[PDB]
RNA sequence: AGCUAAAUAUUGGCGAGAGACCGAUAGCGAACAAGUAGAGUGAUCGAAAGAUGAAAAGAACUUUGAAAAGAGAGUUAAAUAGUACGUGAAAUUGCUGAAAGGGAAGCAUUGGAAAUCAGUCUUACCUGGGUGAGAUCAGUAGUCUCUCGAGACUAUGCA
RNA sequence: UUUCAAUGGCCCGUCUUGAAACACGGACCAAGGAGUCUAGCAUCUAUGCGAGUGUUUGGGUGAUGAAAACCCAUCCGCGAAGUGGGAACGCCCUUGUGGCGUGCACCAGAGCAUAGCUGUUGGGACCCGAAAGAUGGUGAGAACCAUCUAGUAGCUGGUUCCUGCCGAAGUUUCCGGAUAGCAGAAACUCAGAUCAGUUUUAUGAGUAUGUAAAAUGAGAGUU
RNA sequence: UUGAGAAGCUCAGACGAGUAGGCAGGCGUGGAGGUUUGUGACGAAGCCUUGGGCGUGAGCCUGGGUCGAACAGCCUCUAGUGCAGAUCUUGGUGGAAGUAGC
RNA sequence: GCGAAACCACAGCCUGGGGAACGGGCCAGG
RNA sequence: AAACUUUCAGCAACGGAUCUCUUGGCUCUCGCAUCGAUGAAGAACGCAGCGAAAUGCGAUACGUAAUGUGAAUU
């Protein structure tokens, strides 16, 4: 399963991925790290969990290899809470007896996704000018139209 | 092996049934994307139709002049393929498309689908029109493949569309059917779904691109004569006249499971660290630094260069006779 | 490690400078009798391995980021875990309409964008 | 398509070749190196060896054939001469359909590489062959 | 001495459908006028040449000039689209501005001067109190979808 | 970026020959412009099956594109009918011993098909460069026209991106070659063993020369 | 300790001329299957530019200007696929030169 | 007034030397 | 200095590359069988719209009759 997975995926063609000068990327939505990597890999491992936001609450989403064959019901979710010291806690009480290095991606998503978070509010909260694009069709009309003027 | 044994049915109204088909031994079968991928090019060369230049036509540097080596139509535009090649690569792909990662993997937008494989009733079958097989599609959530093709409906870049390719788009659900009572023209009009009978699968549709994993939509009829269209490893296959399934080289195609078992991790030697740490990054003179002088020598502490053994009374040692040989001539 | 550049200037075709039907693009010189090939004294330099940069340096731009090319919010998103790492560059083609979402969003991300200035005016 | 790894592009036997780079790492067994050497041999230098050679070696000379497994990093074809196959447990990277049935339906086991690491996971027990490389 | 359908061939003729073909120095010599213009006593030989704009809305009118045209205007989303018409490269030419000038020269290395350009910003974090707020908090009441509890909401309270 | 100062710095490509030089080609720019397609043969690799192997002459079939894919009846092509030693067991503190030896070298079939690569032989055959000759006409011996005909240059000129790694010979021997040798690939075995643009010990022969077995270095021998 | 694209990560030492020739890995172009729920009149492609950046390099990304309808990344397939030369072909344009001259 | 063509790698002051012309192109000088 | 020469930049010329386009070519496949003394193929001369270096037509001269479609030609 896993490891023929990845030798497709991996290694043949992954619709998802990225090719970089460095590093590939994953446009995976579930992709904890967003590298292509045999250990970040959604596919190609069954038993995975990451960190999403949904409309402003985060959650840990965890699935198993038991539901591989369900595609509805093989994502599972729950709340994460809003104060961070319990977050962890429940990151680390969900994935209980899960590889440490599962555990610490999560830790590390959840990190970076209450971050994003905060600058959020933060760029509500504070004003800034509007972006206004520029039209070259204007601009041409605007610079014939004043020279004659 | 230890596969998943059954496979549920759908109703036309999306909701799963009681019965259950044993799931075909062409699932098992060994996923193989090289010999995929190379009997896919061959076999995509076989609608070619030929082009040439005119003889009459035309130096290759003069204006106006012949061209370098004229193309001619006796080229070879067909490429043959074992039968039994073929047939592999067909079965890789049947096995393929049972695998919801690989069909991911293939930019199929299968995540709310129920099951895969994912087999419906044979009242699909006999679908009459487009928007009974629209609801299909929408009561098992395979309508979202719809609606990725029907949004990726763009204009071709290049010459293509000069020469009647004018729009390009993706690959949305294959529906696999027994008997054609009007499922084939309820499904054909939507954008993306194929529609092929169960016994000439073809591998530009089960594989398109040379990919691995179309998601593959079938009827209760088409699985359940999925075992004589392929057979099995031991038992010959019914509508493929001596023809078995093939046979894998490995039994357990989880690696990680053989080297993480109890059966060979109880005999290896203890496992030397990961990453090593760097030893002599630089190297210190012990001429210079007496902190690495003690560590070479543990004899420097105690060791007394300029003793005395000299004092005043040296008897120098100097005979007549050698003086008289020194100061001689 | 601060990014360190072995060398900064590009390596010219020999004789690209004297005819205008030369580009200027490096072509290995193949004549026996050419200077330029023998690497004789005064002539210009050609392309070695040793002039490669450091393997953790490269790809870097002068201020420590990778170059990511961006066509949309989707690109953006990806280097939610890399915006200490990577900078995005958003497409040439990319209209001033997506270049506005994807610059607003790079800017909750954390991410530093190398032309987030392009096609587009302020108004506080 | 030799030395360093595979030239063949089968999935199955870079994972057959990945299970025997850590037996041949992480093991003191001149067996497991002998395996992957030869997981890394062409197509050629593997010639394929049949099911009376398997049984004449076994029990050749003195014969005492016992229980010990075959290896074999090849094809384990079939020899319709002979009329009586002996109980013999195989373990090879491919069996035809007839040399797997005639082994099957009168003698023993017939195993792949994989299965055998489990059971020899050192080798022991076990005896190597090849065929003969002279076409 | 004789006849004889079918299976077979088919760069022509009357049509038809295609293409992993060429894309105006290509593909037929010929995307237009093409076996044409033109060349040769003749047999024969034989080109170059595609694109304004959505719409001519193809520039009324005034004015200078013998005229060709120019200049004021005017049309257009655009005349940096005016029929010498989509885009408009290089070679080359003129004018203007700056700089350097004495013959191997251009060029390479290093800096100066002049001109110009690039990005890097303190802002947040931590902590305390006050004031209100709301839920993922209720010694709380209901609904929906999944598998007791997991997500989504609906009231009610803000300890 | 322009310029200045100090230092250096020839014009490329081809051919030549010892490298040259010299002689050739190059006013400038844009576009075009040269190892291609196919039929055999051999090698290597990959893949399928395997004492077999090869569906596509053809038939069946394909309701939606039907030149595809899918299926195969009868033939037929090819193929076939003593020691050393890898690995493993059991003893030995270990070495080592004992039993068991594949492949190969000393004294119980492996093929067929496809694909890719490389070499090679034909087809215009990398491009270009001299007039043949013949057939059929036009005009008036000679001239001119069109096709065979991509009839040709033992040669001339040209032959299009990058980086990395390896790397000659440039000559003994017979005699355009078979060679050898130099440089790589594959198949091996082999440190409890050998090898050397090297020096030795002493005596053999005539300070040199040669010898078997010491010093130094390197793991080596191979097909 | 998370550093399993096991095709990854990591440690160490030595070495670096190169014609013919041999062997690897890459860059770019036209078209094809798949893919990016890809880019585009709020401006695709091309072109220009003493703007900026990336790569040892082939090359690639980008700002501004111009422009006006299509186009690209990745995996694979395919080939009429990359020029400074051929007294190369076609076209355009120079110095000679407002010279020889009519 | 009208109006070419050949030719064109590129610059262009001399004395000596640069061994293969070295020269115009290098070195040392005027 | 100035001139000239040279370099760089801006604008204007010149030129027609590139890009995009395409009622064209090329190639393959499929159906079909139909010239003439009842004057053919080809050539010439006219006609009327024209831009013919094009087309249609034949002194009934862009054709007339008949069957249509049904209100234009430009």
């Amino acid at each position: 399963q896993d490891e023929v997975i990845w030798q497709v995926v991996g290694h043949e063609f992954c619709s998802y991925r990225i090719k970089g000068e460095a590093q590939n990327f994953c446009r995976n939505e579930y992709n904890v790290t967003g590298l292509c990597n045999r250990q970040s890999c959604p596919l190609a491992n069954s038993r995975y969990a990451t960190v999403r936001e949904d409309n402003g609450k985060l959650y840990l989403y965890m699935k198993t290899i038991e539901r591989a064959h369900f595609p509805s019901k093989l994502w599972q979710r729950i709340k994460l809470s809003k104060n961070y010291a319990k977050a962890l806690e429940q990151i680390d009480q969900q994935l209980l007896y899960w590889p440490g290095r599962q555990i610490h991606r999560c830790k590390q998503r959840l990190t970076r996704l209450t971050q994003y978070l905060l600058k959020a509010r933060r760029l509500a909260l504070k004003h800034q000018p509007a972006l206004i694009p520029i039209k070259p069709k204007q601009a041409h009309r605007e610079a014939s139209r004043e020279r004659k003027a | 092996a230890a596969a998943r044994p059954t496979v549920s049915i759908y109703n036309k109204d999306g909701s799963v049934s009681s019965e259950t088909l044993a799931l075909p031994f062409v699932f098992k079968a060994p996923i193989r994307p090289d010999l995929v991928r190379s009997v896919h090019t061959a076999v995509a060369k076989n609608k070619r139709q030929p082009y040439a230049v005119s003889e009459k036509a035309g130096g290759n540097m003069c204006r106006s002049g012949r061209m370098f080596a004229p193309t001619k139509t006796w080229r070879k535009w067909h490429v043959k393929v074992n039968q039994n090649e073929k047939r592999y690569a067909i079965a890789s792909a049947v096995a393929a498309s049972g695998v919801p990662s690989l069909l991911l993997a293939r930019g199929h937008r299968i995540e709310e689908i129920p099951e895969v494989p994912l087999v419906v009733d044979d009242a699909v079958q006999s679908f009459q029109k487009t928007k009974e097989a629209v609801a299909l599609l929408k009561e098992i959530k395979a309508y979202r493949d719809v609606i990725k093709v029907a949004n990726s409906r763009k204009l071709r870049a290049g010459k293509g569309k000069l020469r009647n390719r004018r729009h390009v788009q993706r690959r949305g659900p294959l529906v696999v059917f027994n008997e054609d009572t009007g499922i084939v023209k309820a499904f054909r009009n939507i954008p993306g779904v194929e529609i092929v009978n169960v016994r000439r699968l073809n591998l530009l549709q089960l594989a398109p691109g040379g990919h691995l994993g179309r998601f593959v939509i079938w009827t209760k009829s088409a699985f359940g004569l999925l075992d004589s269209v392929f057979g099995s490893t031991t038992e010959v296959a019914q509508l493929k006249k001596n023809y078995f399934l093939p046979e894998n080289i490995i039994s357990n195609a989880d690696v990680t499971r053989l080297i993480n078992s109890d059966e060979i991790q109880s005999i290896v030697k203890a496992a030397g660290p990961s990453r090593v740490k760097r030893a002599h990054v630089q190297k210190k003179n012990p001429l210079k630094n007496k902190a690495v002088l003690s560590r070479l020598n543990p004899y420097a502490k105690a060791y007394k260069a300029n003793v005395k053994i000299n004092s005043e009374k040296t008897p120098k040692a100097a005979g007549e006779k050698f003086l008289s040989v020194l100061h001689e001539n | 490690v601060n990014i360190i550049k072995k060398r900064t200037k590009p390596f010219k075709r020999h004789q690209s400078d004297r005819f205008k039907r030369v580009g200027e693009s490096w072509r290995k010189p193949r004549g026996i009798d050419s200077c330029v090939r023998r690497r004789f004294r005064g002539t210009i330099s050609m392309p070695k391995i040793g002039y490669g940069n450091n393997k953790k340096t490269r790809y870097c731009m002068p201020n420590g980021l990778k170059a990511f090319l961006v066509r949309n919010v989707s690109d953006v998103e990806l280097l939610l875990m890399h915006n200490k790492t990577y900078a995005a560059e958003i497409a040439g083609n990319v209209s001033a309409r997506k270049r506005v979402e994807i610059v607003e969003k790079a800017r909750a991300l954390g991410v530093k964008v190398t032309n987030a200035g392009a096609k587009v005016r302020s108004q506080e | 398509s030799q030395r360093s790894k595979p030239a063949s592009e089968n999935v199955y036997l870079k994972l057959l070749v990945k299970l025997y780079r850590f037996l041949a790492r992480r093991t003191d067994s001149r067996f497991n190196k002998a395996i992957l050497k030869r997981l890394f041999q062409s197509k050629t230098n593997r010639p394929p060896i049949s099911i009376s050679k398997i049984a004449a070696l076994t029990s050749r000379k003195s014969a005492s054939s016992q229980n010990k497994t075959t290896v074999v990093v090849g094809t384990v074809t079939d020899d319709e001469r002979m009329l009586t196959v002996p109980k013999l447990s195989i373990a090879a990277l491919r069996f035809t359909k007839s040399a797997r049935a005639r082994i099957l339906k009168a003698g023993g086991e017939v195993l792949t590489l994989d299965q055998l690491a489990l059971r020899a996971p050192t080798g022991s027990n076990t005896v190597l062959v090849r065929g003969k490389k002279h076409a």
